[PDB]
Parts: structure tokens; sequence; C-alpha cells
């Protein structure tokens, strides 16, 4: 007998020393919406954090302070059109990923399960995500 | 010759080939036992054929009404049609209850009663008090997925011994001397390599041969392996001609289709909706005897009320049962039905058909689980050499098996050839040494088929015997029909010498390996339709319509007193033992006498042969 | 701690739930308690969680000491500017309610 | 007989045995009127009449002894069970299962799955085992009960290996093939090694490498749902003592 243990030391050292190939794995498999929506929450909580850490960053090095900038920017008053299209670009990611992370804690409380509901909760997000980010684009 | 082949050799106590309910269970439980033990297997452990197993195994727990397991044993004994040896039918039968408490305390989730205690079904065949008091209820079950869980639970337990598992192995013959087995000789599938295994006893469990035909419930891997290997060492099989066809595999695929829907209340149809059963047998109805059932389902199909566009085939009907019960007691098969059939087991009935489905003859052992040899009347057991499982005819299903009672002698003889050894042996005893080159014609066979350039193909040959055996060794069969076969059979066996195989590697080549497997269902489909044409009566499975009497040594149909008993010779109640010369593919045969005694007279009586209807 | 990984798994949904409360608050009652709150939760949930991004897709144990070295440093420094901009400066409510002016 | 309806297959080879071998993809017609309904039916048509060095596993061909796993038009499934698609416009493509090292064609080494599952101590233990064997243990109809979708499982690894976590840090992540069997043995009510089962997961990896994608369950040919099984381990995990 080889423990659990010996059996994994040996797979890894007769694999990676042979010359089999790894077969495909993200180049052929098919999405799904849930795996769409999955690696979207990641993307969007990389995003938001990477924008909080810029954000913090901006407040230590800039020479001047924040209602400086807004008016600048206001200072060039800006087509409409263009703002809401900022203001939603900035909202959707925080909208996507609150919304996809409630359905997240929801997950944990272990509910929601049957991919049928996985397929509605995600669906339920996409349009809350939508709608919510029209709304406040529009504050 | 020269080693094409690199060659390892090892050298255990004990070498366990096959790992399916009888190989696992004797594999660790000769672990267990103090003895290091190799388990050799051609698939991982759970792919097995007795995954596949769904309606239950019997054991007279009394779970559901008082039981006896000598009531068991008789049941057993009678459905053998008498060509079952008592002795280990008494051996397989009492110890079924410690066999089956055993399996639960491992972990197999059972189904369970409102005791929770292990649920039991009706099943074919199974009595009250010696066939007077009705339906027996002790084929204990987890759903219909019995198999499957006995499979898994035997497989997670064999991960607490130190027993040595060389998974996807192929084993390609014994290593004998001098009448004894010293081991074995394998292909290792992964890398190509040829590996002896030498061991002081060597235990055979590697299932039965249904793929010899062209509809089989069994799986591709069921192929005869150890039967060939046994074979080609020159050992006897027997009584290789009793196949047995379950009743109900689904119409198209074969799939099997649980005895269990018609233990727990479903029905046979034919086309006129009759439940056709209860004309041919009365008391047992759809629950009688496999060989019974499936002889009427064929009359029924051949006399045209036969159900379906074609005419061929008949209905299990399921949807008058609550929906409950299906869900609860039949989930597997209800999945089945609908994947394989399009069928809504709880609105329409399932297309079936009586399918070749398990073997009962095999590799010849004592109750003990050892191998014999046959010599001028006298049994003897081959030193070293142990078979158990549907690989073994120990012979405790005769004739004609019961329903549940594959999956118990699994489990009962894989423990008693590990108990056998253990009493018999001691570990560490040094193991017997073998001539530099035990195995070479192994080698030379392989290397001979792996280059293979003839004009007719692996899977053509093989679809050759399976449309053979399909139509010439059937459930009704006669001399001519037999007697062509026989020939059709013999000369497709002369043609292996023109096989052409593509595949010229070794690491993985499943063209080659599957080439082995037909040498395999060879030996074992010549044996059994040689078998049966030399079979001139009607026992069990095996129906002649040109001798359609059992013939016994006393017509037991009328008082014994004087009667002249018939000799040997006149007489049908006999194994048949098969050999073949593998060069030439001839079958020899030779008889041996069944064995009427029990392990205890007092505790048991033997049951005298009789008169056998449902 | 032999619950380490479930503790750790316990706090991480602890702190998701207290921002995705504190959205509602920022709205409803802005001002310097919410704006350190966001400080350390938007810190705190973004180091856990890149951390796990780290660990799914980071391999070597070298690679992986850098990664979470230079992860700490980032999110040292980020609580550290977002606690700065909450002082120096208007803070993250009353600066998000200006940029929504533009 | 006569009117085809031939379908293409797009099958991945590979073979070591042919030194410097590449993978590449081989197709294959088959005319659908002359062979069984399912993929399996066509990969074994084709090694019998069109290339006999064709290589996968299989075994029971009705889907269940889990050995025919493969992907299949981007999912992982099991060939016996999985319909052949009859439009004939498209070509199925078949890859072996993803992100595994190919031993030949469409047959992956599974031994770390295999090895993972026996490291969870896949069988009935009890403190006081003294009594094995002696009598049946007791279990109720509704203790019975909890076992259905988890002991069904037969271990064919389509889960696990259609999981990108699994891809990710398979050396270290069980998959949900082996946590569903772990959690199948956690609720078994005649199991006393609860604790210990769920002590065993206390690491970064183990269990905690799953975030929910919930592939798992999408691609299980048994229907069974181990992504949520998962989910009530990690319950487990919080809530514990001792
Ligand atoms: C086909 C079938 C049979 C069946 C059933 C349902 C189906 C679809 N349901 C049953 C039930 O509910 N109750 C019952 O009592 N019986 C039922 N049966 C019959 C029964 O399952 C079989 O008789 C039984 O499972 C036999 O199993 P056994 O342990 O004897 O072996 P196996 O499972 O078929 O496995 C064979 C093993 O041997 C190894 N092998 C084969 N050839 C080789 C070579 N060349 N080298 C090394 N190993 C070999 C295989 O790897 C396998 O493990
Ligand atoms: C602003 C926010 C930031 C800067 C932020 C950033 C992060 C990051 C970097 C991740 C890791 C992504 C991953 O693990 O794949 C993460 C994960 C997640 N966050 Fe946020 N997020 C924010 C708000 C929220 C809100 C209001 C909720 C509620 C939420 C719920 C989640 C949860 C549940 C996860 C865990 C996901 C999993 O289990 O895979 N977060 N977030
Ligand atoms: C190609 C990468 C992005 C695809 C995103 C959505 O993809 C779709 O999701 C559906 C619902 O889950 C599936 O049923 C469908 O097959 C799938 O294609
Ligand atoms: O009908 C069954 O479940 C079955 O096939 C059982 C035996 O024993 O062979
Ligand atoms: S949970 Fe489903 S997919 Fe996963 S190994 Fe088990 S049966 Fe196969
Ligand atoms: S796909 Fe993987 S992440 Fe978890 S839910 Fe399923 S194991
Ligand atoms: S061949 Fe058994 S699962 Fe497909």
């Amino acid at each position: 007998a080889t423990t659990a243990k010996e059996e994994m030391a040996r797979f890894w050292e007769k694999n990676t020393k042979s010359s089999r190939p790894l077969s495909p794995h993200i180049s052929i498999y098919k999405w799904s919406l849930p795996m769409a929506m999955s690696i979207t929450h990641r993307g969007t909580g990389v995003a938001l954090s990477l924008g909080v850490s810029l954000f913090s960053l901006a407040a230590l090095l800039l020479p001047e302070q924040f209602p400086h900038y807004v008016a600048v920017v206001k200072s060039l008053s800006l087509s409409p059109a263009l703002i809401y299209s900022a203001k939603f670009a900035l909202v959707f990611p925080l909208s996507y990923h609150t919304w996809n992370g409630i359905r997240h804690l929801v997950w944990d409380m272990g509910k929601g399960f049957k991919l049928s509901q996985v397929e509605q909760s995600g669906v339920v997000v996409l349009i809350l995500t939508l709608l919510s980010s029209a709304g406040i684009a529009a504050i | 010759i020269s080693t094409q082949y690199p060659v390892v050799d090892h050298e255990f106590d004990a070498v366990v080939v096959g790992a399916g309910g009888a190989g696992l269970r004797a594999a660790f439980g000769l672990s267990e036992a103090g003895f290091n033990t190799a388990c050799v297997t051609k698939l991982f452990p759970t792919r097995s054929h007795t995954v596949a197993a769904q309606g239950g195994i019997n054991a007279a727990l009394g779970n559901m009404e008082d039981d006896n397991w000598r009531w068991h044993f008789y049941d057993t004994v009678k459905g053998s049609d008498w060509l079952g040896d008592q002795d280990a039918i008494h051996y397989m039968t009492e110890q079924a209850p410690a066999a089956v408490i055993e399996l639960e305390n491992y972990g197999m989730p059972f189904s369970r009663t409102e005791e929770g205690k292990i649920y039991q079904r009706a099943f074919g065949g199974q009595s009250l008090q010696f066939g007077k008091g009705g339906q027996a209820h002790r084929c204990c079950c987890v759903a219909d997925r019995t198999g499957h869980s006995l499979l898994h639970t035997l497989y997670g337990r064999s991960l607490r011994y130190d027993t040595s598992y060389f998974v996807e192995y192929f084993a390609l013959d014994l290593l004998m001397e001098n009448g004894e087995c010293r081991g074995v000789i394998a292909l290792c599938i992964e890398d190509g390599t040829i590996h002896r295994f030498r061991a002081k006893n060597t235990v055979i469990a590697t299932g039965g041969y249904g793929r010899t035909y062209f509809s089989c419930t069994s799986a591709h891997t069921s192929t005869g392996d150890g039967t060939a290997m046994v074979t080609r060492a020159g050992l006897p099989c027997q009584d290789l001609e009793f196949v047995q066809f379950h009743p109900t595999g689904i119409y198209g695929a074969g799939c099997l289709i649980t005895e269990g829907c018609r233990g727990e209340g479903g029905i046979l149809i034919n086309s006129q909706g009759e439940r056709f059963m209860e004309r041919y047998a009365p008391v047992a109805k759809d629950l009688a005897s496999r060989d019974v059932v499936s002889r009427s389902m064929t009359i029924e199909i051949r006399e045209g009320r036969g159900c379906g566009p074609e005419k061929d085939h008949v209905y299990l009907q399921l949807h008058h049962l609550p929906p409950q019960q299906l869900a609860t007691r039949l989930p597997g098969i209800s999945e089945t039905a609908m994947i394989f059939a399009g069928v809504d087991v709880t609105k329409e009935p399932i297309p079936v058909l009586p399918t070749v489905h398990y073997n009962m003859g095999g590799i010849p052992t004592n109750y003990k689980g050892q191998v014999i040899t046959h010599v001028n009347g006298e049994d003897k057991v081959v030193p070293g050499l142990y078979a158990c499982g549907e690989a073994a005819s120990a012979s405790v299903h005769g004739a004609n098996r019961l329903g549940a009672n594959s999956l118990l002698d699994l489990v009962v003889f894989g423990r008693a050839c590990a108990l056998t050894i253990a009493e018999t042996c001691k570990p560490g005893e040094p193991v017997p040494s073998i001539k530099p080159n035990a195995g070479e014609e192994s080698v030379a066979n392989l290397d001979k088929l792996r280059f293979a350039d003839g004009t007719i193909r692996t899977s053509e040959a093989r679809l050759n015997m399976q449309k053979t055996m399909q139509s010439h060794a059937a459930v009704f069969r006669t001399g001519s029909i037999l007697q062509e076969g026989c020939e059709k059979l013999s000369q497709i066996y002369r043609d292996l010498a023109h096989l052409k195989t593509f595949d010229r590697g070794i690491v993985w080549n499943t063209d080659l390996v599957e080439t082995l497997e037909l040498q395999n269902l060879m030996l074992c489909a010549l044996q059994t339709i040689y078998g049966a044409e030399a079979r001139k009566e009607s026992r069990g499975a095996h129906a002649r319509e040109d001798y359609k009497l059992r013939i016994d040594e006393f017509d037991y149909s009328k008082p014994l007193q004087g009667q002249q008993k018939r000799p040997f010779e006149e007489h049908w109640r006999k194994h048949t033992l098969s050999y073949v010369d593998v060069k030439s593919g001839k079958v020899t045969l030779k008889y041996r006498p069944v064995i009427d005694r029990t392990l205890n007279e007092e505790d048991c009586s033997s049951v005298p042969p009789a008169i056998r209807s449902y | 701690s032999s619950k380490a990984a479930s503790l750790h798994w316990t706090s991480e949904r602890a702190v998701s739930a207290l921002l995705l409360g504190l959205l509602p608050a920022a709205y409803l009652y802005p001002g310097p308690a919410v704006d350190y709150s966001l400080a350390a939760a938007l810190t705190l949930h973004g180091h856990w969680g890149l951390g796990q991004v780290i660990t799914d897709y980071v391999h070597g144990d070298t690679p992986i000491k850098v990664a979470n070295t230079g992860l700490y440093v980032l999110s040292a420094i980020t609580f550290t500017g977002l606690c700065y901009f909450n002082y120096y400066d208007v803070g993250i409510c009353k600066a998000v309610a200006m940029l929504w002016s533009i | 007989a006569a009117t085809s309806r031939i379908k293409k297959f797009s099958i991945y080879r590979w073979d070591p045995d042919k030194p410097g071998d590449k993978p590449r993809m081989q197709t294959y017609e088959v005319d659908l009127n002359k062979c069984g309904p399912m993929v399996l039916d066509a990969l074994i048509k084709i090694k019998n009449e069109l290339d006999s060095t064709l290589t996968f596993r299989r075994s029971c061909r009705e889907g269940i002894c889990g050995s025919c796993a493969m992907n299949i038009a981007g999912g992982n499934t099991l060939a016996c069970t999985k319909k052949i698609d009859p439009d004939l416009s498209k070509t199925t493509k078949i890859y072996p299962l993803p992100h595994m090292y190919v031993v030949k064609d469409l047959v992956p080494d599974l031994s770390n799955f295999y090895a993972q599952y026996k490291s969870i101590e896949p069988y009935l233990k009890k403190k006081d085992e003294s009594k094995q064997g002696k009598e049946q243990y007791l279990q109720s109809i509704e203790d019975r009960q909890k076992l259905d979708g988890l002991y069904e499982c037969i271990l064919c690894a389509c889960c696990s290996t259609s999981c990108p976590s699994y891809w990710w840090n398979g050396d270290k992540y069980l998959g949900p093939a082996v946590l569903m069997q772990a959690y199948r043995w956690m609720i078994d009510s005649r199991d006393d090694y609860t604790e210990e089962r769920l002590a065993q997961l206390q690491d970064p990896f183990s269990l905690y490498r799953c975030h929910t994608i919930m592939n798992c369950t999408r691609t299980c040919p048994k229907g069974l749902n181990p992504g949520k099984a998962i989910a009530e381990i990690k319950k487990m995990m919080a809530t514990y003592k001792e």
C-alpha cells in the first residue's frame, strides 16, 4: 500500500517529468451565464479595489485637494450625455458586485443552489444592476 | 525468444485477480488476516460490473417477517434445479445474514424500515416455510442501486489495509507448475510493461462472460478473462452451458431493468394486455424463477403476442404503483427507462426482452473457494488456486440462479477464500520459484496480436462470435441449431489465425487488449455451445426442445420404491466439465457428480430432486 | 487556532455584510464615523479579497511570499491614504456627493 | 440502409509511443442511421470500423460505472448517456476531461483524483468498532434520507475537472467530487468522526478554494449538486465545536 500523500507525490513526480500533454481546459470549455457572472464578480472586485487604492494614493500624492479637481472638471462644462456615461461607468461595477455579492452571501447561508435557481438569481442580479445603475447615473 | 518487453517480478504471499465485489472482499480479507496481498485488476475497482447491480442481496435477516436461512437454502437448491452443490449452498445461505450485516457495518447505505433496520423486498423464486408459506421478502437493498453501493462501500473499506493494488493491469495467464498455481503474468496497460506476480496462493475473481453474446446486460468488460486463463492452463471449467437470460433487459440498449420492479408489484404484459405469467406460473406469477419467466416471455413473442412495431418484446408495467414508491424503491431504473427508452414509468410500460445477463458456470471450486480438477472420479483441489464470484462454479447456482444471490455469493466466497488460505498457510512462507522463463508464451501471444496483420479485424471476428451464440445458443435450443453453432464457432476460432489489428503501440493499446479479450471470449464461447450441444435434457436455463425433460438418476416424479437408479453415464444430473486444446480449439467434456450432502444434515436437511414448478 | 481557516471564512463574510450595510449608511448619514468605517471596511475587504486571488493564482513559495508582501504594502498604504483623505480633505462621503454634482 | 445522415466528430489525439507526437484533432464521419444514439456508440463504431487506434475508457454502457467521462461539445459528461447531436451541420468536438495529464488520446491520468478521495477516508468509522459485524446498525428512514443525492456519485470526475479552482490548484484543492463524499460521511448518522472530518479541512485549500462557480453541479451526469454539499460543509466548519 501507498498512503494517499505518497500517491499524490508520485503522481506529480511521474507526470511533470513525463512527456504527457496537459489536456485543454479554458480554451475548449463551454461557457454558461453563471460561469461568466462568476468571473465578472472577481473582475469587478479587483477593479473596485484597485480604484480605491488609486484614489488613496492620489490623496497622498497630488498637490491639490478634491474640491479643486471637481471644479476643474466642472470648468469644462462637459456634455450631460458624457457626464451620464461616466457616472454609469463608475457605478456599474460597484453595482454589479454589490448585488452579486448579496447573491454570494445568500449562497453562504446554503440557499439558492438548485441550478435553475442559480440561473434565476443571476438574471435577477443583472436586472437590478442595470436598473440601479441607470437610477444612480441619473441623480 | 528475446525480451522486446521488459519484465518486472513481484513476490507476494497472495495475488487476487479482479476487484469487483468478490475480489475486493477476498483481497482485503487476506490483508486483514496478515497476508501481504496484491490485487490485480484491468479496471479501476469501482468501474467493475458489480457497480451496475441493482435489486439486492439476499439474507434471512427477518426484518420484514420472521425468516429462516434454511428457507433461503431451500429456495436456492430448488432454484438451481438440483445442479447446485448443497454444501456450498448451505454455506452461502447460512453465512448470508452475517455477510450482509458486515456490509451494513462497513457503512453500506441500505434503505431502511420503520424500525431502522435494513429494508428487504420480494424477489423471484423466494418463499417462506420451505416452499409452502408464501412470498419471502429477504432481498436487502439500497433502493435499486445495491451493486453500486456494495462496490463503493467495499472499495472504501479496502483503503484501510495494506493491500498492494495494480490497477489497470490485464492478467494474461496463470503461472502453473506441477499442477500448482505459482501466480500470474500480466500486462501493465499504462506503461506497456510485463509483470509476473509470484505468490503462494492465487485468487481468481474475474467476472462472467456475457459479451460472448450480441445482446447482454453485461458491461463491455465482461469477457471471461480469468476463465480463459484457467482453460489455457489445461484446467476444466464447469457448467458453462448454463447461461442466464434475465427476464428484463430494456429493449434496444439491453440495459438491465431490475427484477425489483416485479418484486415491488410491477407486472409483465403482452400485446393483448394479458398478465401472461398468471397463466404460465399461477402461484409465483411474475416472481417465478428467471429461466421460467424468460422462457414464457420468449414463448409469447414467437406466438404472436409480441409488443412494439415489430411485435418483438413485451411490456414491464409499473405505472399502477404509487409514484412515491417508484421514486423511493426504483429511482435508477426510473431514470434509465427514460434515458434509454424515453419512457416515463409513472405513465407508460418499459419495453423489455429476456437478455443474456449472468454466467452460472465457471471455474469449479469446493465450498471453500478452492479450484478443483477431477481425475478418475475424484475432485482434487488445485494447490494455490482459488476462484469466487461469477467467475466461479462453487456451484451455489447450478442450472439457474435466483436474483439477489450473486452479490451474496461474491462476498461470502471472497471472504471464504481468505479464510481458507488463512487456515492453510501462514503469511511469509517462502514463495515458490518459477523457471526463469515462466510466462514467456503469454508474451509471445501478446506480441503476435500487436503486430497482427491479417484480413479479419478484431471487431469483425467478435461480432461474428456474438451473433452466432445469439441465434444458436439462446433461450430455446435444439441439436441441429447447436451443431451448426458449434461448427460456425469452431470455424471463427480457426479464423483467429487471420486477425488484423491496427494499433502498434504498447501503452494503452486497447486495440490489442480487446484482441486478448477476443481470445478469452472465444475460449468461453466454445465450451458453452459444445457443452450445450452435448447436454440432451432440459434443466434450469438450458432448455432443449428436442429433450424437453430433466433427466436425473431416478425419475423423481414417481415413488423411488423399486426403481433402478440410472447409471452416471445415462442421466444428466452431473456437472459438465469442459477442456479446450487452445491450438486447435477443440472441446473435450467430462462430468462430475453434483454434491447433495449439506454441511450438516441435522442442521439443514439435504433436499432431494423433485418436480420443479412455480 | 485549530480553526483558523474557518474563522477567516466567517470574518470575511461578516465584513462583506458590514460593508453592504455602510452603503445605505453613507447615503443617509454621511460624516466622519461612516467615513472612517468605510476606510477600514474597504481596506479589510479588499485586502482579504485580493489575497484569495493571489492564493488561487499565484504559485511557488517565493512568488506567493512576494505577492502577499506587496499586497500588505498596497493595503497599508491604501488604508493610510483614505484616513488621510478623511482627515485633511472632505472625506469619502462628501467627495462622492461632490463628484456626483459635476 | 440506403439514405445516410453523416455526422462529423472532431476528436482529440495523442500517441505516447510515437516519439515527438503532438496533440492533434482528427475528424471522423459516422452514418447516424447505422450507429446507436449515444456518443459512446459513435466512439465504439469509429474504433470498430474506421480506426481501432482511437483509445478511450468505457465499461457499463448505461452511465453507472463512470469510466467514459470526457469533454463533449464543451461540457464534461458520460459519452454513454450523452445523446449524439443530430444537426448534421455541426461537428461535435471531443476532448479528454480538462486540465489533466493525457496518458493517451481520451484517457487522462486520474490517480491524483483517486488519492484525494482516499485521503478523506471514505468509509464508516465508529469510536468503538469492537462490535463490527455482530449486528445491523440502526438508522432511521429520516437519517437515511439525508444520504440521498450524496451516495449516488460514481466518481467520474466530470465535476472536479469542470471546476476552474480545481484546474488551478488541483494539487491541494480536494475538488467537488471528493468534498461531496467527505460531506456524505460527515452526515451519515452512523459515523462518529464528523469533527475529525471537518478538522481535516482547516487549511486554505482543501475546501476553501471553492468560490461557488457552480460548473460542478451543472456538469454532473447524475443530477447531483456538489456545489450545494460544499456550502453545507462550509456551514458546519463555521459552527462545529471542540
Ligand atoms: C450485469 C448485471 C449483473 C447483476 C445486476 C445488474 C446488472 C446490470 N444486479 C444484480 C443484483 O441486484 N443482485 C445480485 O445478486 N446480482 C446482480 N447481478 C449479477 C452480479 O452483479 C455479478 O454476478 C457480480 O457483480 C460479479 O462480480 P465479480 O466480483 O464476480 O466481478 P465483476 O464485478 O464482474 O468484476 C470483474 C473484475 O475482474 C477484473 N478482471 C477481469 N478480467 C481481468 C484481467 N484480465 N486482468 C485483471 N483483472 C481482470 C476487473 O477489473 C473487475 O474488477
Ligand atoms: C463565450 C463567453 C460568454 C458567454 C455568456 C453566456 O452563455 C450562455 O449561458 C446560458 C445560461 O447559463 C447557457 O445555457 C448557454 O449555453 C451559454 O452559451
Ligand atoms: O433484477 C436484478 O436486480 C438483478 O439482475 C439481480 C440479479 O441477481 O441478477
Ligand atoms: S458528483 Fe457527479 S460529476 Fe461529480 S464525480 Fe460524482 S457523479 Fe461524477
Ligand atoms: S465549480 Fe468549483 S468553485 Fe466550487 S461550486 Fe463547483 S467546486
Ligand atoms: S461506460 Fe460506464 S459511465 Fe459510461
